[PDB]
């Protein structure tokens, strides 16, 4: 049993928001009770919508009429719908199902109501210095700042083949000018650092990738 | 490879030397035939269909009324009359009502009153004939030896698969023979006399369901009916069975429909053997198919293969069926394929002699590289046994319990 | 409806905590209750459920055999006993009404949650390593250098540069929480590339909880 | 004085038929509407195995439900004893003619 949601979505006020939640073939969406939970930063989750069908539903306490739900059996997907978007609707949203003592939550969609036109991420990537290479360590830091909606995927590379070790990236964080920032770290040894001719940090935001490279030379 | 896991399974062993076997084919049960030299086919009767049934009689079980009218006459002024009292589509009733100076008539006596109403059927049932000569049995055949788990529910591409076969049997053609590609051919001759019970048993259709009904009870159904098939506004008989006239005052009498008799008939048919259809083909669920089959031209596929060399490993532990027979599925870590799978019985030491028979005769693999899976089935003896698969080193041994 | 949790704090790996929630505003003895956790920066995952009368309890596979859920319907208190705590168990724990209705379920009301931190250290100083440019980046002389602050326990860490002289282009990023229970942090400055051979870069790390001060060249 | 006592449904409608099945040794089948007041359900043990896409040969749990809707209903209501009402008509002869019948 796996519930799949997109990590992040965005729209402008007055929009009809549409947040999907793919059900694995384990279950069938048509026969499921759908429970959506809204969580705004610094607060607990609150029950947003119960939905089995258009004739079997209930909005959460204090949840406006603009919130609705739906299903599509062909793709085994559930949907959360928010007519006439407003800034207050910007939050994190999680779908949830019950299955024989198992409460399964989706990954969670971070909905962003836009109020600050789309901005591309600004990246700079750092190599290991001399002080840390002395005593045999070598850690590369990738720092990203000034990007609109706070969701960026970082990919590490070395000599062309994707790296899958020693990587830790900070979560997006709202910064001074109401934008977001994060940082990804690649921790290696001194010989690991010298082994490859070139390392590269790849930050991807809304289907557009920025790529910075560093060389031990 | 069908029928593995079926509750009503029949492991009949075939007489060694010439293919002479008789089998009873049940509708809910499949039979594994096992031959001394052959592939040990699985065979099952999946569908028995009646074709081109003629309509015998139709009954109406819910109707509607229209044009309710009455005519009355005073005492000693003759019989009442309506122009539609002789109409085939109208239901009527004539009675004698009390009449007097309170009802606007000269004398005190019984006045004539008639009342009619146009009958219209809303939903109708239909019973049809069967005629034993017009049956059609459908039989599926699948052979053992070299068929993986995915071949337990599969019916697509069997004309090309030598292992499955589809066969149709009719009363006009009791003999049939299936093509099994490289396995050769299997003949089949078969005829019962209980298709249904001997010159009886109409086929009854009503309320989007289709059941099977005896003759005498169907003839004595007290509901409006007309004999033949449909024609423009058919003429109903005994229409009073679903309309009733009550509480006749002078000059007027009330008439009402009884209501739907769906629940009445559904409770009445509780107990018989019945089955469904879609579409225009009556599918019945009953067996007793007495067959006689010859596997003379049913040849093998793998006598010329060599033994396995690589190692095996269980993916499922030996699981007992209802009939004491056990299925086993293993992985095969060799490219030696295609080759024969070494399977053997209980004895497992120096100079040992296998006790018990194998149902999936001559197990082989068709996939060469690399880690293939294969299914085999054994009937261990009355007793207890070790299942040994493999040869020499890297063998696989498992103790069993024919409890 | 009020759900107030308590009983959390800092515990060390292999220890045990016992969470308590006082409930009011509804008939507590008639509703099922559930605990839900949320690790820092990640989504929600259900922990355990208990029925109204307490006869039926359910546990997530990651928690089975280690946790125990309890009720006191006379006192209107929900309990969650956590044994053999590991670093995975560091999260905010939410108490929620897990109701049963005609053909309907759900987490109707949530508490605001209590923090549970599992970590082996109690006080640990950081190890500072520099982040030298070593790559030009050719964006009109945007040489970028920094320092990594690795593996320190008490979150407060303040970073300066050149004793407060250097403030323009400074970007100190929020710290990470790794599964080991320690924090890591970095701070970065954008500097003209023509001053790399004239200006000496010095980072001032202050970690008061361990009374440590590092000035890294 | 008629107080409604109990109503029975004699013709109904069905909708939203659904089923959930489980392999052997994987517990009980479950549907979200199996505990719904408006749904009628039934659990049973079916034969499952490799033909059905299951690992083992055994009895699998199967639950099926559907929403029940009443189309036509009958109502039985109470007769309060000591709460009857008879209506009697009386007519006098002599002056009257039969138009008064």
């Amino acid at each position: 049993s796996v519930l799949t949601q997109p990590p992040s979505l965005s729209a402008s006020p007055g929009a009809s928001a549409r947040l999907p939640c793919t059900l694995s073939s384990d279950l069938n969406v048509g026969t499921k009770n759908m429970y959506w939970y809204q969580q705004k930063p610094g607060s607990a989750p609150r029950l947003f919508l119960y939905y089995y069908s258009d004739s079997d539903k209930q909005l959460g306490p204090g949840v406006p009429n603009r919130v609705s739900g739906s299903k599509e059996t062909s793709s085994n997907t559930a949907f959360l719908l928010i007519s006439g978007l407003q800034p207050e609707d910007e939050a994190d949203y999680y779908c949830q199902v019950y299955d024989n003592s198992a409460r399964v939550f989706g990954g969670g969609t971070r909905l962003t109501v836009l109020g600050q036109p789309k901005a591309a991420p600004s990246v700079t990537l750092f190599p290991p210095s001399s002080e840390e290479l002395q005593a045999n360590k070598a850690t590369l830091v990738c720092l990203i700042s000034d990007f609109y909606p706070g969701a960026v995927e970082v990919a590490w590379k070395a000599d062309g083949s994707a790296v899958n070790a020693g990587v830790e990236t900070t979560k997006p964080s709202k910064q001074s000018n109401n934008k977001y920032a994060a940082s990804s770290y690649l921790s290696l040894t001194s010989d690991q650092w010298k082994s490859h001719k070139s390392y590269s940090c790849q930050v991807t935001h809304e289907g557009s990738t920025v790529e910075k490279t560093v060389a031990p030379a | 490879i069908r029928c593995i896991g079926v509750s009503n399974r029949d492991f009949v062993e075939g007489m060694s030397g010439g293919t002479w076997v008789d089998v009873v084919l049940e509708h809910g049960g499949c039979v594994t035939v096992m031959a001394q030299d052959k592939p040990t086919v699985d065979i099952e009767l999946v569908t028995t269909t009646v074709s081109n049934m003629a309509e015998v009689r139709s009954y109406c079980y819910e109707a509607s009324i229209s044009d309710m009218a009455s005519d009355s006459r005073c005492p000693t002024q003759g019989e009442a009359y309506l122009d539609k009292q002789s109409d085939t589509q109208y239901v009527c009733k004539r009675t004698l009502v009390d009449r007097g100076w309170g009802n606007g008539c000269g004398l005190f006596g019984k006045g004539s009153l008639v009342t009619c109403a146009k009958f219209a059927c809303s939903k109708k049932m239909t019973g049809k004939s069967i005629q034993p000569e017009n049956l059609e049995y459908r039989i599926m055949l699948s052979v053992h030896g070299s068929q993986h788990s995915g071949m337990i529910v599969n019916d697509t591409g069997h004309e090309t698969d030598e292992n499955r076969a589809k066969v149709e049997i009719t009363p006009n053609s009791p003999r049939a023979e299936a093509t099994l590609g490289g396995f050769g051919s299997l003949g089949l001759d078969c005829e019962p006399r209980t298709g249904l019970d001997f010159s009886d048993l109409y086929y009854l259709t009503m309320n989007n369901k289709h059941w099977l009904v005896h003759k005498e009870w169907f003839h004595d159904i007290p509901l409006p009916w007309h004999a033949g098939a449909d024609t423009g506004t058919p003429h109903w008989n005994n229409k009073e069975a679903l309309v009733e006239f009550k509480d006749a005052h002078a000059k007027r009498q009330t008439v009402v429909v009884l209501g739907s008799q769906e629940g009445a008939v559904h409770t009445a048919l509780a107990g018989a053997l019945e089955a469904e259809m879609d579409g225009a083909k009556g599918r019945l669920s009953s067996g007793h198919l007495k067959c006689r089959l010859k596997m003379d031209k049913l040849r093998l596929k793998g006598v010329s293969y060599s033994l396995c060399t690589a190692a095996f490993t269980f993916t499922k532990i030996p699981a007992e069926t209802l009939h004491g027979t056990v299925t086993v599925e293993v992985q095969y870590a060799g490219t030696d394929g295609p080759c024969k799978v070494p399977a053997q019985m209980a004895v497992d030491m120096q100079t040992l002699t296998p006790v018990g028979r194998l149902i999936t005769a001559n197990p082989v693999i068709t996939e060469s590289t690399e880690n293939s899976k294969m299914m085999l089935e054994l009937d261990p003896p009355f007793g207890d046994s070790y299942i040994v698969i493999g040869v020499g080193e890297k063998k696989i041994t498992h103790h069993w319990h024919r409890s | 409806v009020q759900l107030v949790e308590s009983g959390g704090g800092l515990v060390q790996p292999g220890g045990s905590l016992r969470l308590s929630c006082a409930a009011s505003g509804f008939t507590f003895s008639s509703d099922g209750m559930s605990w839900v956790r949320q690790a820092p920066g990640k989504g929600l995952e259900w922990v355990s459920y208990i029925s109204s009368g307490g006869a039926t309890t359910y546990y997530a596979d990651s928690v089975k055999g280690r946790f125990t859920i309890s009720r006191d319907n006379s006192k209107n208190t929900l309990s969650l006993q956590m044994n053999s705590l590991r670093g995975e168990d560091t999260a905010v724990y939410y108490c929620a009404k897990d109701i049963t209705a005609p053909g309907r379920n759900g987490l109707d009301s949530w508490g605001q949650g209590v923090v549970v931190t599992v970590s082996s250290a109690s006080t640990k100083g950081p190890s500072v390593f520099p982040l030298a440019p070593s790559s030009r980046s050719t964006s009109e002389s945007t040489a970028a250098l920094g320092c990594l602050v690795k593996d320190y326990f008490p979150e407060p860490v303040t970073v300066s540069w050149n004793s407060g002289s250097l403030t323009s282009g400074v970007h100190t990023f929020p710290a990470v929480l790794q599964s080991s229970g320690l924090y890591s942090l970095s701070s970065v400055v954008t500097v003209p590339s023509s001053s790399l051979g004239t200006q000496t870069y010095v980072c001032n790390v202050n970690h008061k909880p361990s009374n440590t001060k590092v000035d890294k060249r």
